[PDB]
């Protein structure tokens, strides 16, 4: 039972230094909290079932590129939890953290141990549902805001239009609320770019990043989708772009 | 300056006995989105307004389920359905096609058988006292202060409302130059200083937090008592 997206946003405020997607928040790692290498592969492989399936069913049961964006987020934040390099834990995710360890060791070396044992897990677990955690986050927050723009836009233009020489954002009580209603999400959306953002730097500066490809938060947008203009995104995000003047502003 | 009329309960209610609050305005509440802007509410007796129902049918949370909220756009009515003692009591409409926000004279019933508020207030004519509104919550930044003017024994008078947010302020016409709307962000309170007070000024004053996502008055206060 996965909630509807964009019934609930990337809380910042749990871990301030990143913004959490809730889609990793419902991640169902059940059964990760209850040799042994090859135990841990079948207990993963129910969460890794369960998630794929639940995912599809919160997608209405349609086959489209939405789809296999949800399992895609879904699967590496899997790795990220069974490597020790998730950065959300929190509650019982922290658990399942601990769990693995005394699975596979506390060791300097053992660390080394995980990732090995996952890169030839994916191929499998990946199959059980049908790049670092922050540089996926980012293709995640990217497809959230181009989905998200045109219905705060759309619910923008229904209560604040025409010139009733005037716009109605003066005088209009109705659309005096609608505009700032969209202030609410376009400041939401800023302030997460700026936390989010950062965690992309403070990863690919202190850690060694060999993809070149993306140097910039920008260029994980540009690389996702086609229509991503870098200027357009500034002004929209600033709210100085050439809708929010348009709407909004009575001057 | 918009025309809102409500009628009489002439005879005492009957507990269970249902019965219809009428409200009529003198233009279409629907907007451009096809949407009816209003708003039913209930003063108890001695207590301060509560939202009922708004945007027409749209049941408040909280509010019983026995309320209704019908309206064809310019005639709407409430519905007391198994009338109970709680409700007796003074019912108020709003709309909001275009400022100011004008509540009825409201309708009276019978009986057959949070925000911080500064305290009361009296000081001599022509003078000016800031009273405060504190909200504890953390949408006082994100939220509409409303401020509300209850003569004794009348209907409300909307005084404006500020957002703290970016500063802004809707300034009902008749209040113009009498209101002075600020907020404290810090300590998230709300202030109205009237200006040189007239003896018509003396009266209980509300304050009402309006969301900005819903767009309801749910939060009231104690009230402020001024007088001359």
């Amino acid at each position: 039972y996965k909630r509807k997206r964009r019934e609930r946003d990337w809380d910042c405020n749990t871990k301030k230094d990143v913004c959490i997607p809730d889609r990793r928040y419902q991640l169902c790692m059940k059964e990760l909290t209850n040799f042994r290498k090859l135990y841990l592969k079948r207990k993963l492989i129910y969460d890794a079932a369960v998630e794929g399936d639940l995912l599809l069913k919160l997608n209405n049961y349609r086959y489209n590129k939405d789809f296999c964006k949800d399992i895609r987020w879904s699967l590496g934040d899997f790795g990220d939890i069974i490597m020790g390099t998730d950065m959300e834990g929190i509650g019982y995710s922290k658990v399942v953290e601990n769990n693995l360890r005394s699975i596979f060791g506390t060791d300097e070396k053992a660390q080394q141990r995980r990732k090995q044992w996952w890169n030839e897990s994916k191929a499998q677990i990946w199959t059980a549902m049908m790049e670092p955690q922050i540089y996926r986050w980012i293709r995640e927050w990217g497809r959230d805001y181009v989905s998200e723009l045109p219905t705060e836009v759309q619910k923008l233009k229904e209560k604040c239009d025409g010139k009733i020489t005037d716009k109605k954002v003066c005088k209009v009580p109705p659309c005096q609320n609608a505009c700032k209603s969209y202030d609410q999400w376009i400041t939401r959306k800023k302030n997460q770019w700026d936390v989010l953002s950062n965690k992309f730097i403070s990863v690919k500066n202190a850690e060694k990043v060999q993809t070149a490809g993306i140097v910039t938060p920008y260029d994980i947008l540009k690389q996702e989708l086609d229509e991503f203009n870098e200027v357009a995104f500034e002004n929209e995000i600033n709210k100085r772009d050439g809708a929010y003047i348009e709407l909004c502003v009575c001057s | 300056d918009i025309v809102i009329t409500q009628d009489e309960l002439s005879n005492p209610v009957t507990s269970g006995e249902s019965v219809s609050i009428s409200c009529r305005s003198s233009k279409s509440l629907l907007y451009q989105d096809g949407k009816t802007y209003l708003n039913w509410f209930l003063q108890r007796p001695g207590q301060s307004p509560q939202l009922l129902i708004y945007l027409m049918s749209t049941r408040a949370s909280g509010v019983s389920d026995r309320f209704s909220g019908s309206g064809s756009g310019t005639d709407f009515t409430l519905e007391i359905s198994r009338v109970e003692a709680e409700d007796v009591g003074v019912y108020y409409c709003q709309q909001l096609v275009e400022y100011p926000l004008t509540f009825g004279a409201g309708t009276k019933l019978e009986l057959k058988r949070q925000l911080q508020q500064s305290g009361p207030e009296l000081v001599k004519p022509g003078a000016s006292v800031k009273i405060s509104c504190k909200a504890s919550g953390y949408a006082f930044i994100s939220s509409w202060m409303n401020w509300v003017k209850q003569r004794p024994g009348k209907g409300l008078e909307w005084i404006g409302r500020i957002y703290p947010g970016d500063g802004d302020t809707h300034y009902n016409g008749k209040f113009k130059g009498k209101a002075t709307l600020t907020a404290d962000k810090s300590s998230s309170t709300a202030y109205m200083q009237l200006s040189s007070l007239t003896s018509e000024d003396s009266a209980v004053y509300f304050c009402a937090r309006e969301e900005t996502a819903t767009g309801g008055f749910d939060y009231w206060g104690q009230g402020t008592t001024l007088t001359v």
